[PDB]
This record gives C-alpha cells, sequence and structure tokens, in this order.
C-alpha cells in the first residue's frame, strides 16, 4: 500500500505541469499517470495529465480522458475544448466540431 | 473571424495550469521507489534520471511563480 501526502501529491502536480509548461509532453504524462495511480479524483492532475497527453499526440487517451471530466465535472467548458482536441487528433473533425460548439455555449453559461 | 481558435491553445494551457526543492524530491522519490506498478516504477526511474537538473527545475518553477 502506497500514498502520497497532501503537499506531495501537490509537488508532483507542479513537477508534472513544469514538463508540460516547458514542452516535455511524456515527462508530464509519466509524472501524472503516477499522481492519478494513486490518487484517481485529483481533478488538477486530471486536467494537467488531458493537455499533456494532447501534446504528446496520444489522442486515443485524451478522449477517454476528455470523457471522465465531462461526467465528473459537466460544468468545465474547458473540458470540451480537450475532447475538440483529442477528437480532432484521431481524425473525427465532425465530433471535434460539435465538441467545440459546447465549448463555445458552456462559455457563455 | 467566426471561430476564435487562435486563443484555443493558450485556453488550453490556462486549463491545465494548476492552482525547499530538494527535500521535497528526495521524500518523493523515496515513496514512489517502493510502487510496483508500471506508472510509479516508470515515473520514479524518470526522477532519477532528472536527479542532475534539480537546481534547474527549481529555479525555472521559481522564475514561474510556483515553488
Ligand atoms: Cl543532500
Amino acid at each position: 500500500n502506497i500514498t502520497l501526502t497532501k503537499r506531495q501529491q501537490e509537488f508532483l502536480l507542479l513537477n508534472g505541469w513544469l514538463q508540460l509548461q516547458c514542452g516535455h509532453a511524456e515527462r508530464a504524462c509519466i509524472l501524472l499517470d503516477a499522481l492519478l495511480t494513486l490518487n484517481p479524483e485529483h481533478l488538477a492532475g486530471r486536467r494537467c495529465r488531458l493537455v499533456a497527453l494532447l501534446n504528446n499526440n496520444q489522442g486515443e487517451r485524451a478522449e477517454k480522458e476528455a470523457q471522465w471530466l465531462i461526467s465528473h465535472d459537466p460544468l468545465q467548458a474547458g473540458n470540451w475544448l480537450c475532447l475538440s482536441r483529442a477528437q480532432q487528433l484521431n481524425g473525427d473533425l465532425d465530433k471535434a466540431r460539435h465538441a467545440y460548439q459546447h465549448y463555445l455555449e458552456l462559455k457563455d453559461h | 473571424r467566426l471561430y476564435p481558435e487562435r486563443l484555443a491553445d493558450r485556453a488550453l494551457l490556462d486549463f491545465a495550469t494548476p492552482h525547499d526543492f530538494h527535500q521535497a524530491m528526495q521524500g518523493l522519490r523515496s515513496v514512489l521507489a517502493e510502487g510496483q506498478s508500471p506508472e510509479l516504477r516508470a515515473a520514479a526511474i524518470l526522477l532519477e534520471q532528472m536527479h542532475a537538473d534539480e537546481q534547474l527545475m527549481q529555479m525555472t518553477l521559481h522564475l514561474l511563480h510556483k515553488v
């Protein structure tokens, strides 16, 4: 049994974001996968890994992770923007356009 | 322009932005070193590979006003 403390979860999250912000998308996914294995309910890590998967050209994993956030947090408009990009990387431009519309609608509330 | 796609990339990276470094890194490596799953074993090897970059990582995070 393995656990991370609250400060350790944030330290692992900031390092995952650092690699993303600094253009190391795969390192971000590697670090944030470990974070979300030990705390799969960490939303900030879910969002960071999602955009990390997009920049790592992993549209398949990104689509499922965009769906996960749409399910467990449907109010956040940024979830549909991520689904739009993932479905775009997956070639389904029709779906990507529909997910982008819901992103525009949800931004206006 | 009809659609603000020029702001899409900036919006994605804002969406991903979350709201002592040496000691914290050595502590996290300590915990991840015991995980047997592939995810923890992959991240433990990565954090060990970036060990020579701790000062650079702390400096960059400090400039980004995060750590
Ligand atoms: Cl030391």
